[PDB]
């Protein structure tokens, strides 16, 4: 069990409605403990732990550092979002939906962005109770997957339909299980 | 509250190696990382693009963290990091059909400090081919999670095991997975 | 070229 | 790549003048635009610091513009004094290092209210054999050009100020091995 | 106040040199620059405390810098070269690499191919003409430092033992004796204008000193010429009635 000391720095941008409301929050971290923070809504440095108390005061005494961080919401955040608009924000991969009995599971896999809406239908009618959804799964390679299951009693030839909608789709995908 | 949240600057420096890590993240996904040893920008965007980034920015910014770290170690009476217990989960990228290419995913969650051994074991044997992992991606609680990938051919006779090693574990944890 | 946020030193 | 260029390589101008110095940088992916002034024995002192997201930066008599899409920054100095005569360096920042221009030599010349241009000949205090020509009390407008004869040396014009009464006078020197037309490259019609 | 030592330095094609920089107290970021004639500074190295964060501006393995305590920096240049002649600047910062950097005076390094052309200046002061005395009621003495190589000179006037700063006029840049030659010796002029009644007084003593920066003490010299050490050459004249 060897010892380790960690220091982190997160320059985070929060976008709302394009670049209409952009917020920069720079976080200085010592072993998961945020000590200093520059919030663009605040306009100056603020200590988050007792450690960052002399650091936030020392940084706020410098006029140029105040201006370099106050302009960062445009130099860093807004400039990078315009690059985002020509790459990641235009990335649309289509979900691969699959039905497999066990209880019926619907495997919606490898889709992007995260926004998605799946529904279970029994003989055309949307089945609500007996539906378990898992939280969204990050595959880590710019793809997501979600598992939604329907507890069921299969009698006669009841048709079950997993109905998904995704921004990459102009019409929704429906797969059936007889 | 936001529509998107990017991290244009995930800087890392731990005194262990000493080692560091510079990554840019958008919507919780890694865009690129700078190899601090090789001095290179290694992109992770799943697209084609002509973007550029001088790795000297990462080398300088991380070098400022090393300076600030040695000072905060003295001001904290050498308060070190706490070894958290990692959480591992092995699953498949796509639904498993036998004989057709697929990818195994090993997700180690809640990692701190960022030092880990992630190795795949096929029937109790170290796997070297077709394996790749990500960088330490940042969590909101200022911890980390990592993801390893193993492209394979799912058949009814090969059992797999993701082996993870961390200081928060008093025993090398093995995670099982069967087709 | 994307831009990134900078860190500043603390008092030694 | 990145190369900063400054257009007025040399600028000699009277007092109280409004003048213009501009910068020129190729690539626009910059973190900073900074103006300095360099003085011989003291090095550079900062004048301005424009952020990437700014077009204007006003401070005192100095006024700088910033068009980063066109790779140009312009410095406007109002009511120029002889005191701000220096080489003005324009520096751009590429996030990693500071990329400096080649500079602009500025010389703001004091005003001579009552000139009296004449040429005098001096003698050597050591041995009355080697002599020197003097040219004093002329306009700051006057440009002293070195001799086309490579065996006769003509110095540039400096300015000295005398005690208390605020009386300055330009001065140039020519020597060889007579002071009739020693400054052959200076004829009364300037 | 960031200071650098020495002010001037003159060596030959193969000797070892060091440059010292004292940063501003409290600045943990230190920079080294290098400026040649008619050009702007070039980035060389950048220390963030005791360790170098950026050394991509360093042009050779012959160049090394060290800041062992987080303050005073030493720039070491071994096996020096003619192309290493420049004015090396130093800077300090309270913030990051993008914040304001406070620069020092600089060290004028001139690396020669051979110390055989190092010649100290000969100086002479010229008494004012009665023409300008009778005309303008003023008296302009002229100092003349000629035949020196290299370019490192500093001229100052002295009246009755005190250094005068009023009524003084020195050239910005010296001249080449023969502009074609590269090892051309140099010439520097200077003017001292006083009043006639002050010059027409034998009690007054005028002295022109030029400070030449030449060879060191360890530099031994095997030649018929006297060793051109860093020295002062003076010229003097008395008032005359």
């Amino acid at each position: 069990s060897p010892e380790d000391f960690v220091y982190q720095f997160k320059g985070m941008c929060y976008f709302t409605n394009g670049t209409e409301r952009v917020r920069l929050v720079s976080r200085s971290i010592y072993n998961r403990e945020e000590i200093v923070r520059f919030d663009s809504d605040v306009g100056e440095f603020r200590a988050v732990t007792l450690l960052g108390l002399p650091a936030a005061e020392y940084w706020n005494s410098q006029k140029d550092i105040l201006e370099r961080k106050r302009a960062a919401v445009d130099r860093v955040c807004r400039h990078n979002y315009q690059l985002e608009l020509r790459t990641t924000l235009q990335r649309r991969v289509e979900p691969t939906v699959t039905i497999s009995p066990s209880l019926l599971v619907c495997s919606v896999t490898d889709f992007y962005p995260a926004q998605i809406k799946v529904r279970w239908f029994r003989n055309g009618q949307e089945e609500t109770a007996g539906v378990v959804s898992t939280p969204l799964i990050r595959n880590g390679d710019w793809t997501f997957q979600i598992l939604v299951m329907l507890e069921m009693t299969p009698q006669r030839g009841d048709v079950y339909t997993c109905h998904v909608e995704h921004p990459s789709l102009q019409s929704p995908i429906t797969v059936e299980w007889r | 509250v936001a529509d998107h949240v990017a991290s244009y600057g995930v800087n890392l420096y731990q005194s262990y190696g000493p080692s560091g890590q510079f990554t840019h993240e958008f919507d919780g996904d890694e865009e690129f990382y700078v190899d601090l040893e090789r001095k290179e920008t290694v992109w992770k965007l799943p697209l084609f693009h002509r973007l550029r980034f001088d790795p000297q920015f990462a080398l300088t910014n991380i070098a400022v963290l090393k300076h600030n770290l040695n000072i905060l170690i003295k001001r904290s009476n050498s308060t070190a990091a706490t070894n958290e217990v990692p959480e591992v989960t092995v699953f498949s990228k796509s639904p498993v059909t036998l004989g057709q290419p697929n990818t195994l995913i090993c997700l180690v969650d809640n990692i701190f400090p960022p030092v880990v051994n992630i190795t795949w074991l096929s029937n109790g044997h170290s796997v070297t081919e077709g394996v790749s992992e990500t960088s330490f991606l940042s969590k909101s609680d200022h911890s980390f999670f990592k993801i390893s990938y193993l492209t394979f051919l799912p058949s009814a006779d090969e059992i797999y095991d993701c082996k993870v090693e961390h200081w928060g574990l008093d025993e090398p944890l093995l995670k099982h997975w069967e087709p | 070229a994307p831009f990134s946020e900078q860190e500043q030193p603390v008092l030694g | 790549k990145q190369e900063v260029t400054q257009i007025p390589a040399a600028l000699s101008v009277p007092e109280g003048e409004n003048l213009v110095l501009n910068c020129s940088f190729t690539d626009s992916a910059i973190y900073n635009l900074q103006w300095f002034r360099q003085d011989p024995g003291k090095g550079l002192t900062s004048l301005l610091l424009i952020q990437s997201s700014q077009r204007e930066q006003t401070s005192g008599r100095l006024n700088a513009s910033l068009d980063k899409s066109s790779g140009r920054s312009t410095l406007y100095i109002a009511a120029s004094q002889p005191g701000d005569s220096a080489t003005y360096l324009c520096a751009v920042h590429t996030g990693a290092r500071l990329m400096f221009g080649d500079g602009t030599q500025l010389v703001v010349k004091p005003n001579i209210q009552n000139p009296d241009p004449a040429v005098y000949q001096l003698r050597d205090s050591k041995s009355s054999d080697k002599s020197v020509c003097l040219f004093t009390d002329f306009d700051s407008q006057t440009n002293v050009s070195q001799s086309k004869d490579s065996d006769v040396y003509i110095t540039d014009k400096c300015v000295l100020d005398m005690r208390s009464m605020d009386f300055k006078s330009n001065s140039a020197v020519a020597w060889s091995n007579a002071c009739a037309n020693a400054f052959n490259n200076s004829i009364i019609p300037e | 106040g960031v200071s650098q030592t020495p002010s001037n330095k003159v060596t030959e094609k193969g000797k070892y040199v060091e440059l010292r920089c004292d940063p501003i107290s409290g600045h943990t970021a230190l920079y080294w620059y290098r400026q040649s004639l008619g050009q702007g500074p070039e980035f060389l190295i950048y220390f963030q405390g005791t360790g170098a964060a950026d050394d991509s501006g360093l042009p050779n393995d012959r160049f090394f810098a060290v800041r062992p305590e987080g303050s005073v920096s030493t720039l070491k240049i071994q096996r020096t070269e003619r192309g290493d002649s420049a004015v090396y600047l130093c800077a300090s910062s309270h913030g990051a690499s993008t914040d304001t950097q406070y620069f020092g005076p600089g060290t004028r390094l001139t690396v020669l191919e051979d110390l055989k052309n190092v010649f100290p200046p000969e100086v002479a002061v010229f008494e004012p003409s009665e023409a300008e005395i009778s005309h303008t009621q003023k008296a302009t003495l002229v100092c003349l430092a000629t035949g020196f190589f290299p370019d490192h000179v500093e001229l100052s006037w002295w009246v009755n033992g005190k250094e005068v700063h009023s009524g003084v006029c020195t050239d910005p840049q010296p001249l080449k004796e023969q502009p074609a030659l590269n090892d051309s010796r140099y010439a520097l002029s200077s003017r001292l204008r006083v009043s006639a009644t002050f010059w027409q007084n034998p009690r007054n003593h005028f002295r022109c000193q030029v400070q030449f920066y030449g060879l060191s003490e360890n530099d031994e010299w095997t030649q018929d010429r006297a060793k051109p050490v860093t020295q002062i050459v003076s010229a003097e004249a008395w008032g005359r009635a």
